[PDB]
């Protein structure tokens, strides 16, 4: 769940 | 004999790859510099290289038709589990069989077995890694087969933690169908069948390389002086 940088690059 | 839909898939993947791969290697001057010497002297440079590549893998995966229509959780699971495999596939573009090395425009940015050693890895990873790179290079893949293989690798329904495995499989099956048809357009049987079988085996090889890299990464990153040398993105994507 805890993946802000990955999520940001996924948008 | 590619359908319009299959051509459409290939066109999207070629576009996605060309947007996320720069063959001049210009950004390599922005990493921490290589040092060939102190243990793990190549870990800062190679961590920056891997971190940069993870960003490219994410950019490519988000263009795979259907990928962004999965849940965010499944997208995250698929990228965390496939990132290292796609990096190994993508690296094959700059691999040369003269000297078992990766050339990226300059002598500073030419990587051999020793540089990977100086990032902390042992021969139980490096030997099968070189064997994989050699076997993949000798396939002489077209760029179309290359991008399809990377996409097939990413949308693997048997990754641990995937919830909508059937939806992931639906995407992969369409990619696999497109790859098989592309091969048949270029090669009559039985060369068609033999090439596809060798591509399947390379996907199986990548899973073994994944497992071994995970073992060695967990052993390396467990030491805080080693984790200090990584990047935030590497810690997030490769972590837990
Ligand atoms: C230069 C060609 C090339 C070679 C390699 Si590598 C086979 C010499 C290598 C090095 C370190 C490493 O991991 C080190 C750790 O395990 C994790 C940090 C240490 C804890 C691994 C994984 C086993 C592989 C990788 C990427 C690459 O090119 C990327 C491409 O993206 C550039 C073009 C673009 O995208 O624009």
């Amino acid at each position: 769940k805890n993946h802000p940088m990955l999520m940001n690059l996924l948008k | 004999k590619l359908s319009e839909e299959q051509q459409h898939i290939i066109a999207i993947l070629l576009d996605a790859h060309h947007k996320t791969y720069d063959p001049t290697y210009a950004d390599f001057r922005d990493f921490r510099p290589p040092v060939r010497m102190s243990p793990l002297s190549m870990l800062p440079h190679l961590a920056d290289l891997v971190s940069y590549s993870i960003q490219k893998v994410i950019g490519f995966a988000k263009m795979i038709p259907g990928f962004r229509d999965l849940t965010s959780d499944d997208q995250i699971v698929l990228l965390k589990s496939s990132a290292i495999e796609v990096i190994m596939l993508r690296s094959n573009q700059s691999f040369t069989m003269d000297d078992m090395s990766w050339d990226c425009g300059s002598q500073d940015y030419k990587y051999d077995v020793t540089d990977v050693s100086k990032a902390g890895h042992t021969l139980e990873l490096i030997e099968p890694l070189i064997k994989f790179q050699v076997g993949l290079k000798k396939l002489n893949l077209h760029e179309e087969e290359h991008v399809l293989l990377m996409a097939i690798c990413i949308v693997s329904p048997d990754r641990p933690g995937v919830q909508d495995a059937k939806l992931v499989e639906a995407i992969q099956d369409r990619l696999s169908n497109t790859l098989q048809t592309y091969i048949r357009c270029r090669h009559p049987p039985p060369g068609s069948h033999q090439l596809y079988a060798k591509m399947i085996q390379k996907l199986a090889d990548l899973r073994s390389l994944n497992e071994e890299h995970s073992k060695q990464y967990r052993s390396l990153s467990f030491q805080p002086e080693n984790s200090m040398k990584l990047t935030p993105l590497v810690l997030e994507v490769f972590g837990n």
